[PDB]
RNA sequence: UAUUUAAUUUUUAUAAUUAAUAAGAAAGAAGAAUAUAAUUUA
RNA sequence: UAAUAUUUGUUUAAUGAAAAGUAUUUUAUUAUUAUAUUGUAUAGUAUUAUUAUAGUGUAUAGUUUUUUAAAAAUAUAAAAAAUAAAGUAUGAAUUAAUAUCAAAAUUUUAAUAAAAAUUAAAAAAUU
């Protein structure tokens, strides 16, 4: 660096999607029919129900 | 050189030959001093670089001086204590003077109205419950304070409880009295295990079921008669079905059963104790018991409304592994979304239980999988456990 | 990997794989002639078990006493007298 | 031949007959170990039902074949199979003369 | 404001769940294999208010599923 | 005496480390005339998915 | 992406409060006994300081 | 390479992928414990690019148990820090997989992960284990008690019988962890832990023994409640 | 460059035709011509 | 039928306490330096807790002067001239 | 998978349990307002070659969490299943549609 | 255990445990009603 | 680190009317990973 | 500067150790053959540093804390191979007169001229 950046400088990398993606991002879920935790698709837990029919 | 502050803790470079400091591992700040030297002050017994003086008498003051008394004191202490058949008295007093003048809510239209909160009434009913021994919903409180029927029943069982209070005994206090050193349900109880019911009643309402199933837990504990214990059982088995407690309504829905016999005609108490047992069979999966179950009730009680709805019900409903496997209701839902493994916390991988102290997933004395201690434990120089050749 | 008991010095040979490799100097097995448990130890490197891609499996290539082991053993002097049984790739 | 799917076609077996020349010293009493898609596991079940020989495996009966693919398990079988089928009888042919 | 929360995006378009419509699940499974799990017949790569069935779209040589109407606890 | 010390350490060490080995060997061998005895009842083959014809070919074996 | 977060400005510059002179707080003797959270705006039901042994 | 054990660790399909380690023979290594593991205990809690490594390797010893051949028992021999277990590979694999000819692992992605890092939990079994002997009604759902007991049996399953060579070597292997000189090594390892240190470790003084005489006198009652 | 045409590729639909059937047939044209 | 070190060294006329001594560091029997962890030193008794000493938590490690004079250090009456 | 997420965890919930022992609704909960501001700090020693030292600074801020009450809410319905799921617990023998059971409201007669 | 229990509920006419006992209970019960009113 | 260039912002059904010399629901592995879009599989 | 560098604890032959001049052993401990008295465990170099210095004396105690799911270029070894970069957590340092910035060209002005004037044509984020 050469210089102090100001307020607006330190505000510009807000703007970028690689900072929205990576922060302020809602997940999306639903419960899991089995354990009635809130559950991402594709990721399961180790019950002996969720491995075979992993819901 | 020194492109910051001369003391020991401001921000950039120092140099050693220059601005010389001895070694401060974790040397608390400028403001607050945080919850990291605050974690060794509260285990090894000071801040870890030892040049702050343990200085505790601040807390001294707050703990052993408090708690001193001397035998000549606390000798004679008990023989003072508060006469609880008054302390139920006032307390019974003001509590009923502080609900009866809870506002009316009032109804607006197009838009539903917040409630006043129910503050000035924590204080009276805090002193009330713990005078009485039964510990009492705030949310059920206030879901009978909105609806008028509900206010109505609390109102007037509070005040029945009041006079018979005043006029007779404490009847939980004389069989208290009586069993240390059998009877039918007073008059007091009767209004008390009324208004207990009735608040259980409006905690079902708002959707608090956990609550509603364990205030009823004490108001069977003030019921002597079979009558009061068959409709207490079955509210006890519904609500427990509401909270998802199988175990709970298949235990509680066949008391309610077994008092048949001397409970009378007139009760619907016993036929609901049947539908929360087979309806708890039902929610386990086992369908075969459920219908054999609603059978047992059509036998016995031969056509009944809510056996009627339940059996067609079944009817129309109509593997052993995978048995109770699914979530059919909401507030399993809600008690899955606290008290459940999330990325990151909350799981077998962030810190694990033992005896009531936690363990990082390292040293977990239930798991040797790959990274855990135990793999390392080698076989400490005895007999050799394993034919394993090159690790342990 | 050639291994001899200190006490009869009986010869024999197996191949030592990454997983054994703490035992490669010495071994404890059952001796033929002392009949009971004894102690090997390791003369003569013979070979690798795994080869990688593209290259050639037989050149860890086993040392002079190894192959000086399956001369004397296993030999035309050595077969000559065996051959009137079995002739060994015959039954 | 050895990458066809499914069903074997004419064509294919052309292909076998050409290949038939190409090695010089062949007899139908030579070991399954020679054929198209016979690997480790499709010889040894061969062997427990006590055939060694092309002949042999041209005379099954179909059903025999099937349970040797689905039941038990030897896969590419039908190939192998068919692979017989065609060869026995040149093969037959070039042994009398 | 109303809350911020999102509505049902389960049943949309996804280009991540896109993926593992066509993908070969056959060691995930123990007991339960399906003939295609991610696939549903007829819908958008497996997206289910996506629905084709029974409109116009012209496949000459791939099969098509009838139309029957959605619940309304699949969707949301 | 810390010669004779630093050997009379290292040689009963030496000496019971055999012990330790002596009957391991013997468990170990007691544990497959377990599985010698065992996999006589179920029938076992330990040999793979092929029945006593296969081996008997030995071609294979 | 969904989310909105606009930087804080005060991260950027947080100048001590002013001390005081002899501890001579200058208004003491005008202003109210009122607590200065209380008409701020701030208030809360329970402080949970995680520096507690609890 | 085409050979169902010996392992191509790229990132190109027709490789197989490698899992960060030191060195190749470094993964070589911890494939082969990983291996050894999975063998003797039928689940492994896998991160990363690890369990399809895993799986892919399950399967190949599965393949080599279906060989049943002396030099298939000596090349598995060559690869397991466990001679014992590759006994218990050509034991149970045949009559477990007979009906089966393709992938016998399941790999099941965990939704949680490690604490420590961001790294993924899969969960990789051996398929059918009705078929198999030691392994025939176990539940795997919650881990068991103290970690050197037999793990849970399904309620509907409980009178079992094992394999006594093997319940033989896991009371010996067990044995050792309710000797006293295991007490002093977890409590000297919680010295070591809080040394180096790492939180949420308790003081020796308050690590209270894993094994006791009456958890003992419990456990093996009903362990034999299992038998 | 990241267009559909470009990055979307056939390599599932290849059982459509016979590949190891058509290097065969031409094989077979390059002993019957005599190459 | 284990090994069972005592009966080993009872087998072999060891003096039990020594067979265990030779199996763990010279630091946990006779008087040698060498690293001590400080978790293991021990701790004085607080408010919520008991005290804690190396001889409850530790017995097995703690040095044996039994051992460590008929090893190490010489007998006065051998070198007696007088 | 953040810190911060956990923290504000810790913080629902203690809060959801006030609000709870204050006697407002579970299931209508808000959170009103979500602030952070800076907290104290403990300092550390970073040492660097050729005798020079810098300060590492350990960080710590205070959470403010208020949850209101809002009647009018309606939340999104998180009891969807994706088709995956739904024929898996079709070939399994589970139902896809969870089991209602009529209860009959609790009532007292005695 | 399966076939244990599989040969418990079938000796019982497809009841479980709970309903035999239950049923027992409720029996004992209404002859403590018939003990009841044989001494009253 | 600032400018400057080069690449990227994760399948855009499609490309060029001109400047200068281009963008549809989303992230774990792009692979259920041992080059088959399932090699039959309990 | 800084959503930065660093750190990152999945498998041990560090056998040994007087020369360390710091570390609540609650009673660390003989049974002696000897007499009284005295004293036995981790801090060298600002560190739990690269890792000690030296004198003992001995050879099978494995004597048991190193993260990670692509490719450039850097570092080793044989442009292939081995290693390392989106990562969750911790979190420094050089630098800082600045306004949301300063892109391209031309001449001028007291010495590059990011100084002027004129024409002009520099979006955002990340590498
Ligand atoms: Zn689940
Ligand atoms: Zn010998």
């Amino acid at each position: 660096p050469k210089r102090k950046k100001n307020p607006m400088q330190l505000r510009r990398k807000v703007y970028g999607l690689h900072f929205k993606e990576k922060y302020l991002k809602m997940e999306e879920w639903y419960y899991c029919p089995l354990c009635a935790e809130p559950k991402k698709p594709g990721e399961w837990c180790r019950r002996e129900d969720c491995r075979q029919i992993k819901p | 050189y020194q492109r910051g502050g001369w003391s020991p803790g401001s921000k950039h470079q120092k140099h050693m030959t220059l601005n010389p400091t001895l070694y401060l591992y974790r040397f608390p700040g400028p403001h607050g001093p945080g919850p990291y030297t605050m974690k060794y002050w509260w285990t090894l017994g000071c801040f870890p670089t030892g040049m702050e003086v343990p200085f505790r008498l601040h807390e001294f003051l707050s703990t052993y001086q408090q708690e001193h008394v001397p035998v000549e004191v606390e000798e004679w202490l008990r023989c003072y204590i508060k006469d609880p058949l008054s302390e139920l008295v006032n307390a019974s007093n003001d509590f009923f003077k502080a609900v009866e003048v809870y506002p009316e809510v009032e109804s607006a239209r197009g838009y539903k109205t917040l409630q006043p909160s129910i503050a000035p009434l924590l204080v009276p009913m805090k002193k009330f419950e713990e005078q009485l021994g039964v510990k009492i919903s705030p949310v059920g409180l206030r879901s009978v304070l909105s609806n008028p029927v509900l206010k109505d029943r609390f109102l007037d069982d509070l005040f029945d409880y009041k006079s018979y209070v005043e006029k007779g005994g404490s009847t939980p206090h004389r069989r208290l009295a009586r069993s240390r050193f059998a009877e039918t349900t007073a008059d007091d109880e009767r209004s008390l295990i009324l208004l207990l019911t009735t608040i259980s009643e409006g905690c079902i309402n708002a959707g608090n079921y956990s609550d509603a199933a364990s205030v009823l837990a004490d108001a069977l504990m003030f019921c002597h008669d079979p009558d009061s214990q068959a409709t207490t059982h079955a509210n006890i088995s519904f609500a427990s079905l509401l909270n998802a407690d199988f175990k709970g309504a298949e235990y509680n829905g066949r008391e309610a059963a077994l008092l048949q016999p001397q409970v009378k005609p007139t009760s619907t108490a016993c036929a609901r104790g049947y539908v929360g047992w087979a309806a708890a069979a039902a929610y386990q999966d086992d369908f075969e018991k459920a219908e054999a179950i609603v059978k047992d009730g059509l036998t016995l009680y031969v056509g009944n409304e809510h056996l009627e709805k339940l059996a067609n019900k079944l009817q129309a409903l109509r593997p052993r592994s995978l048995r109770e496997s699914r979530s059919h209701l909401p507030s399993q839902q809600s008690r899955g979304l606290l008290s459940g493994s999330g990325k990151g916390f909350s799981n077998e991988f962030d810190w694990v239980e033992f005896k009531n102290k936690l363990y990082p997933s390292k040293m977990d004395p239930r798991n040797n999988e790959m990274g855990s201690v135990f793999r390392r434990v080698g076989d400490l120089g005895s007999f050799i456990s394993t034919s394993r050749s090159m690790e342990r | 990997a050639l291994f001899s008991c200190f006490r009869c010095g009986y010869m024999y040979e197996f191949a030592v794989s990454n997983s054994y490799c703490r035992k490669l100097t010495l071994r404890n097995d059952h001796c033929p002639r002392c009949d009971q448990l004894t102690l090997f130890r390791f003369m003569s490197v013979s070979g690798m078990v795994g080869n990688m891609p593209f290259k050639p499996i037989g050149v860890p290539g086993p040392s002079y006493a190894t192959l000086w082991w399956r001369k004397t053993r296993e030999g035309k002097e050595a077969s000559a007298p065996l051959d009137a049984v079995c002739k060994s790739d015959r039954w | 031949g050895i990458a066809t799917g499914g069903r074997v076609t004419n064509e294919d077996r052309r292909w076998w007959l050409v290949h038939l020349e190409c090695a010089p010293d062949i007899t139908p009493g030579t070991f399954i170990a020679w054929l198209d898609c016979c690997g480790t596991h499709t010889c040894k079940k061969l062997i427990e039902r006590n055939i060694w020989t092309i002949e042999q495996v041209a005379a099954l009966d179909s059903d025999q074949v099937d349970e040797l693919k689905y039941r038990e398990g030897c896969l590419k079988m039908d190939v192998v199979w068919e692979h017989a089928r065609t060869i026995i009888t040149p093969l037959r042919q070039r042994e009398v003369t | 404001t109303p809350v911020r929360d999102r509505k049902c995006t389960l049943q949309y378009y996804n280009p991540i769940r896109a993926r593992f419509v066509y993908r070969r699940d056959k060691p995930l499974f123990d007991k339960y294999h399906v003939t295609a799990r991610n696939l549903a017949p007829g819908f958008s790569r497996g997206a289910l208010k996506h629905d084709w069935r029974a409109l116009g779209v012209y496949t000459p040589d791939h099969p098509q599923v009838p139309y029957h109407p959605l619940q309304t606890w699949m969707l949301g | 005496k810390r010669i004779d010390t630093a050997k009379r350490m290292r040689r009963d060490r030496r000496r019971i480390e055999e012990l330790k080995t002596l009957e391991f060997w013997g468990w170990y061998m007691k544990l497959q005339r377990v599985r010698g005895r065992w996999c006589r009842e179920q029938g076992v083959s330990s040999r793979g998915v092929y029945g006593p014809a296969v081996d008997a070919a030995e071609l294979w074996g | 992406m969904y989310a909105r977060f606009r930087t804080r400005s005060k991260f950027y510059f947080r100048p001590a409060r002013p001390a005081l002179a002899y501890n001579v707080d200058p208004n003491v003797m005008r202003r109210p006994k009122v607590k200065r959270g209380l008409l701020k705006g701030t208030y809360s039901d329970e402080t949970v300081d995680l520096r507690d042994r609890e | 390479t085409t050979e169902p054990l010996m392992a191509d660790y790229g990132w190109t399909r027709g490789k197989l992928p490698k899992f960060r380690a030191r060195s190749p023979f470094h993964r070589q290594q911890i494939a082969r414990r990983m291996v050894t593991e999975m063998i003797r205990k039928d689940y492994c809690i896998v991160g990363g690019a690890r369990a399809p490594a895993l799986r892919i390797l399950a399967d190949h010893v599965v393949e080599l148990a279906k060989a049943g051949d002396t030099d298939s028992r000596q090349q598995l021999a060559y690869f397991l820090h466990d001679p014992l277990m590759v006994d218990k590979a050509f034991d149970e694999y045949p009559r477990r997989f007979k009906d089966m000819n393709a992938k016998y692992a399941m790999m099941t992605r965990l939704k949680s992960r490690r604490r420590t890092d961001a790294v993924a939990m899969y969960f990789v079994e051996y398929k059918n284990r009705d078929m198999s002997d030691n392994h025939k009604g176990e539940d795997y759902s919650a881990g068991p008690e103290r970690f050197f007991l037999p793990p849970r049996i399904v309620e509907t399953e409980k009178g079992i019988q094992r394999p006594p060579h093997m319940q033989m070597a896991f009371d010996r292997w067990a044995s050792k962890f309710k000797t006293e000189e295991f007490h002093h090594w977890w409590r000297l390892r919680h010295a070591k832990l809080r040394y180096w240190g790492v939180r949420n470790v308790p003081h020796p003084s308050d690590v209270d023994p894993l094994w006791t005489e009456k958890e003992e006198e419990e456990w093996h009652n009903e362990m034999l409640a299992n038998t | 460059t990241n267009r559909h045409f470009f990055v979307a590729r056939a390599n599932a639909f290849f059982s459509r035709l016979p590949i190891a059937r058509v290097q065969r047939s031409l094989a077979m044209e390059a002993v019957r011509e005599g190459r | 039928g284990r090994f069972n070190m005592d009966e080993a060294a009872a087998a072999l006329q060891l003096n039990p306490a020594y067979a265990a001594a030779l199996y763990r560091p010279l630091n946990y029997t006779f008087h040698i330096r060498g690293q001590l962890y400080p978790a293991q030193k021990g701790r004085p008794s607080r408010p919520g807790s008991l005290a804690a000493s190396q001889g409850r938590m530790f017995p097995l490690y703690q040095r044996n002067d039994r051992l460590d004079k008929e090893l190490f250090r010489l007998n006065s009456r051998g070198l007696t001239t007088e | 998978l953040r810190k911060g997420h956990q923290i504000v965890f810790r913080a629902l919930e203690m809060a959801q349990q006030g609000a709870e022992a204050k006697g407002l609704d579970k299931e209508h909960l808000r959170v009103a307002h979500i602030s952070c501001y800076p907290g104290p700090t403990d300092k550390q020693i970073d040492i660097r070659s050729k005798g020079y030292y810098a300060w590492k600074t350990k960080k710590s801020s205070h959470l403010v969490l208020t949850l209101a009450e809002d009647p009018e809410m309606v939340l999104p319905d998180r009891t969807c299943l994706p088709y995956s799921s739904l024929m898996s617990m079709k070939r399994a023998g589970l139902s896809a549609q969870p089991t209602v059971i009529d209860v009959p409201a609790i009532t007292a007669d005695g | 255990r399966g076939d244990a229990d599989r040969n418990f509920r079938e000796a019982f006419h497809g009841m479980s445990l709970d309903q035999v006992l239950f049923r027992e209970r409720l029996r004992q019960r209404r002859m403590q009603k018939q003990m009841e009113e044989k001494a009253k």
